[PDB]
């Protein structure tokens, strides 16, 4: 038909004249597609808006990671005779207590690892400890359905909290009020008064075991994640739920609060998500930990730790969501290969030492390498602008 | 060549039709149902041509701020064909869905065992 | 060439052989308070 | 009932809700964007009469099978 | 004419120029419909939600802490 | 009602002055203390 | 209490029962089975016909019995993650 | 008395194992055989209260509502189901199929718009294309193709748009779509098969200076490390 000819410039003037460097590698070259017919009144604006959304997303996933220095093993404490399930650190950062599957709570010295007295009195495995920062107490809970309040001035149980239809899997203390919150297998989180041992609130909204817990001072105060892969945000004043977070696919076994940022992060078998707290606004993913995460801990200087059920240990850059170190937990000599696992973890008060309670009957202490030198200790390489996340 | 082209299309489709996931299974069931559809009756063309002539404002196909799509009550023929298609599909499902042992359950268990361990 | 008696048999490496020389291995079987 | 009956009534035990006075737990479908309106109120007669024909069909089929015992007595 | 509202109010022309808003089924109940997350924008990180400027990631000061503590 | 539900331990105990209250922990320098303690342990 | 129970009723529902040295084993078994159910529900990926918990529980019970009788317990068709989890829980039970 | 007996047996069977969905399905079926409405919905939605994520129950409920010609009820049920589980395509596919085969296409168009707000996979967009092309109306299907390529930047979608464009009928439009595609994919995405398809379109249009020149451009564009198929197509055109 040869209505026009000489495509030599067209086949070049179209491809060449634009931004040379790719913006999102899928830019439709806004100025180049008006010329086609169609529905520019409605379809064109929708396409433009979708392009704006996608370019904003791909550009906002490109935060440069920091360095943060790597971690290393410094001490292996092996005193327990069962799986170590929980750990908490005393506010003065002198000693820490770890309950385990041998029915015992062992209190160790944080600096030296020397074993102080061993506390007995649970019928079954201990699943949660909490050293009160305003009282000289130590609350504990176990799969044997009762909650205890050890008086640390006499090392004897004084209070018992009884209402629970099955095992208790987590325990937390309100930072301001003298109120503690426990969560267990009966798909109910219960709120206890410390002094009177009364069950004021029965936060009953889930359908299965409330595997995770978190308590703070501003509303919503209680955050509970269960086996329904759903997180709930409760208000303690009325004992009702405000928001429900169903983004997770499998049970969320780890909830953790940022000390300084008013956001929280939760982990599950698929993905680790962190949220803006007042309304539960999603704020991004921590992808790369393809395992069953059990623990999440955030340092003071924006470092995240995530321990898996198979000994996988990943350290995350909180700001950029970049996994800057992969560590594989190694079992103590008597264990099996399948015995590698992590159940509980916590940074100390300073945040320079990380305490890990393993599925190996051992407690391990991790310390950042002191020499530093970002030139000689590079993080995991960061490869920007590969492709937009599916979401 | 046209007959050969139609044989090419047949053979092409034959090698894609030879359970993977629910995600793709939904699509395959839907496009089978589309393959069994008979659209383009005398209704649609009349609806396109009639009320478009007096389009003083807003188009019959505009749905950015259309209001009438809430109140579309179909006719008897369409609902009838709905019911017959559903019944035929149900009947099709029920049609396609259907001594080492002491009882019929033991038999089914032994056949399961045979399915899993005979390789080993 | 030497034989290993059953009571002398070792199945697992020492914690030093498995953790390196820059980790202190603590075995706190007994209480200190 | 064949010759002369005192209208025998079946016996219920003393501690059952009977499942025959109302819906056992009485939950209604949530109302949505599209108004049902007529879809049930235009055809309350249908809600009663489809029920009626199904009863009557059950009665006919039971009667035919009861006489079918004699009908298929020898085959 | 005596029909009342036998059905939910139709979708709304939201103030963000969004043509039609089907979130009314999800927000039906919960007594907290303003916080029910039922749209694809809720799958997107707040870092990249388009119509967001500065998001304040700091705790609600001390007056809010005291008020909520007292309540 | 039940024997174990009777009133008991009606006085809640708070951390006293030298027991490590929040004020002192905020005033204290935990970092250099921790490193000094670790070095003291190492010396043995 | 006697008069309250007389004029009110049992109020049996919604009451807890402490473990009393006779329910110790039957409660430990329940907790172990619940934990194994959770692990099964997690390690199995999405859309892989999750209705497979009971058979893995049977495998776990048979593995425990084999351990007690000192029998190797090699199952040919078992996937590696399931086998590893069963071994781990059997070792936990054996140590207890 | 017969419904009372069956009702009591099914009610205990579902109270004992409240997680047995088969019992609820069987109860709904048996109740549906005579008393077609009201309490059937009650029992079914009770089961959804037990577990609302059981897709077979949702589908069974839909089919049972449609057997008795209750259409608007089923449309409300779909709205609840799709706002509850937006990321399962079985419910969306059943919805669009039903609405499409009712004859109401003004509503299934907006239903598809709702589904497209979630950016589904390419299968949903292709279903929308096939829907629109089933009633011609290609003027807005071209725009829908634009949405498909902007949401899903891949060479395959651009070839699909070119095929639709040539089916509708134009020459400047198709090559113009191809120019938009080249300037969108850029150096790092444009593979040889794209230029092969453009060359084949040009040969079918019997404009051969264009075709030979795009062959030279493709020769010099991609590295000679991966140049086999483009070279052989160049040979086929020039010798043919």
């Amino acid at each position: 038909t040869v209505r026009a000819d000489s495509e030599n410039p067209s086949s070049q003037v179209i491809t060449k004249f634009s931004d040379p460097n790719k913006k999102i590698a899928g830019q439709v070259s806004m100025q180049s597609l008006e010329k086609i017919k169609g529905v520019p009144e409605a379809a064109h604006r929708i396409a433009g808006e979708s392009q704006a959304s996608l370019v904003k997303r791909t550009l906002a996933e490109q935060i440069r990671p920091e360095w943060h220095a790597p971690w290393t093993l410094m001490r292996v404490i092996s005193g327990h005779l069962g799986w170590v399930r929980c750990v908490d650190v005393e506010p003065g950062n002198q000693w820490f207590c770890t309950g385990a599957g041998d029915r015992t709570i062992k209190i160790w010295d944080l600096a030296s690892g020397v074993l102080k007295l061993t506390l007995t009195g649970h019928i079954a495995t201990v699943r949660g400890l909490a050293v009160s920062p305003r009282h000289p107490y130590l609350f504990s809970c176990g799969e044997d359905k009762m909650v205890k309040c050890w008086d640390l001035e006499t090392n004897k149980v004084i209070r018992h909290y009884h209402g629970h239809l099955s095992g208790v899997y987590a325990l937390k203390l309100h930072p301001t009020l003298d109120v503690l919150v426990t969560a267990g297998r009966d798909a109910v989180a219960r709120v206890w008064d410390m002094r009177t041992r009364q069950n004021v609130h029965v936060l009953s909204g889930h359908k299965s075991t409330v595997a995770s817990l978190a308590v703070q001072e501003f509303d919503p105060q209680v955050v509970t994640g269960s086996m329904d892969s759903t997180i709930r945000l409760w208000d303690l004043a009325a004992g009702k739920t405000l928001t429900t977070l169903t983004h997770h696919k499998k049970t969320v076994r780890a909830l953790s609060l940022h000390p300084d940022e008013f956001t929280f992060a939760s982990g599950s078998s698929d993905n680790i998500k962190h949220w803006k707290f007042p309304e539960g606004a999603f704020m991004g993913n921590f992808e790369g930990h393809n395992a069953i995460v059990n623990t999440l801990s955030i340092n003071s200087d924006n470092v995240m730790f995530s321990g898996a059920d198979n000994g996988s240990m990943c350290f995350w850059d909180w700001k950029s969501g970049h996994k800057y170190q992969e560590l594989q937990s190694v079992v103590q000599p008597g264990s099996l290969d399948s015995e590698a696992g992590i159940f509980a973890s916590s940074f100390d008060k300073t945040g320079l030492r990380l305490i890990t309670c393993e599925a190996d009957k051992s407690v391990k202490i991790y310390k950042q390498v002191d020499n530093a030198t970002p030139e000689t200790h590079p993080n995991l390489p960061w490869t920007p602008s590969n492709l937009r996340r599916r979401y | 060549i046209e007959e050969s082209e139609k044989w090419d299309q047949r053979l092409r489709k034959k090698k894609q039709t030879i359970f993977s996931d629910y995600h793709s299974q939904a699509s395959k069931d839907y496009n089978r149902g589309i393959r069994d559809l008979k659209p383009d009756y005398e209704k649609y063309d009349k609806d396109k041509k009639e009320e478009k002539s007096k389009s003083r404002s807003v188009a019959l196909y505009d749905e950015a701020e259309r209001l009438d799509w809430v109140s579309n009550k179909p006719d008897k023929e369409h609902v009838e064909r709905l019911v017959e298609s559903i019944k035929k599909q149900d009947q099709r499902r029920l049609k396609n869905t259907k001594i080492t042992f002491i009882n019929e359950r033991n038999r089914k268990f032994n056949l399961k065992l045979q399915r899993f361990y005979s390789k080993y | 060439n030497a034989v290993v008696l059953h009571e002398d048999k070792q199945y697992y490496p020492s914690a030093e052989e498995v953790y390196g020389s820059n980790v202190d291995i603590m075995v706190q079987e007994q209480d200190t308070q | 009932k064949a010759a002369g009956i005192n209208i025998k009534l079946f016996r219920r035990k003393k501690n059952e809700m009977d499942y025959n006075a109302s819906i056992p737990f009485e939950k209604k479908p949530a109302i949505g964007f599209y108004d049902t309106s007529e879809e049930d109120r235009q055809n309350f007669r249908e809600k009663r009469e489809a029920d009626q024909k199904i009863i009557e069909n059950g009665i006919r089929n039971n009667e035919m099978e009861s006489e079918g015992r004699k009908f298929g007595h020898f085959e | 004419r005596s029909a009342k509202s036998a059905g939910n109010t139709l979708a709304l022309q939201v103030t963000s120029s969004g043509a039609v808003d089907y979130n009314a089924i999800a927000r039906q109940g919960h007594e907290h419909g303003e916080l029910v997350q039922a749209s694809f924008r809720d799958l997107i990180p707040l870092r990249a939600r388009l119509g967001v400027g500065e998001i304040s990631l700091e705790k609600p000061s001390d007056e809010q802490k005291q008020e909520v503590a007292n309540k | 009602t039940s024997s174990r539900a009777l009133p008991a331990h009606l006085k809640l105990k708070y951390r006293q002055e030298s027991q490590g209250t929040e004020e002192e922990v905020r005033k204290q320098d935990l970092r250099e203390a921790l490193l000094r303690a670790e070095a003291a342990h190492f010396a043995t | 209490n006697l008069l309250a129970r007389q004029f009110e009723g049992r109020h049996s529902t919604g009451v807890a029962k402490q473990i009393t040295k006779q329910r110790v084993d039957s409660h430990q078994d329940l907790e172990l089975r619940a934990a194994v159910m959770n692990d099964i529900l997690d390690m199995i990926p999405e859309g892989i016909r999750q209705g497979k918990s009971k058979t893995i529980l049977q495998h776990l019970s048979e593995a425990w019995r084999c351990w007690k009788a000192n029998i190797p317990w090699k199952v040919p068709g078992l996937p590696a993650p399931i086998e590893n989890m069963i071994l781990r829980y059997v070792k936990s039970k054996a140590d207890w | 008395e017969f419904q009372g007996r069956k009702r009591k047996e099914f009610e205990d069977a579902i109270r004992r194992n409240r997680l047995a969905m088969g019992h609820w399905m069987r109860y709904g079926q048996w109740e549906l055989d005579q008393k077609e409405f009201a309490r059937a919905r009650s029992v079914f939605e009770r089961a959804l209260d037990v577990d609302s994520t059981y897709i077979p129950l949702w589908l069974k409920y839909i089919e049972c509502e449609m057997k008795n010609r209750n259409i608007n009820h089923a449309r409300n049920l779909f709205d609840r189901a799709v706002t509850q589980l937006p990321r399962v395509d079985k419910l969306w596919y059943k919805y669009v199929y039903m609405e499409e085969m009712l004859g109401n296409i003004t509503g299934c168009r907006q239903v598809f718009e709702r589904w497209l707000k979630w950016e589904p996979d390419e299968n949903c967009w292709m279903s929308y294309i096939r829907m629109e092309r089933r009633y011609h109306e290609n003027e807005r299907a071209r725009g829908i193709y634009e949405r498909f390529v902007v949401v899903h930047p891949e060479v395959t979608n651009w070839l699909r748009w070119a095929r639709f464009e040539e089916e509708c009928g134009n020459a400047a439009n198709v090559r113009q779509v191809y120019l938009a595609a080249i300037d969108a994919l850029g150096q790092e995405f444009l593979n040889e098969r794209f230029f092969i398809a453009f060359a084949k379109f040009e040969i079918r249009q019997k404009e051969y200076e264009r075709a030979r020149t795009i062959f030279k451009y493709a020769i010099d564009f991609m590295p000679r490390s991966k140049s086999m198929e483009l070279y052989k197509e160049y040979t086929h055109f020039e010798k043919q």
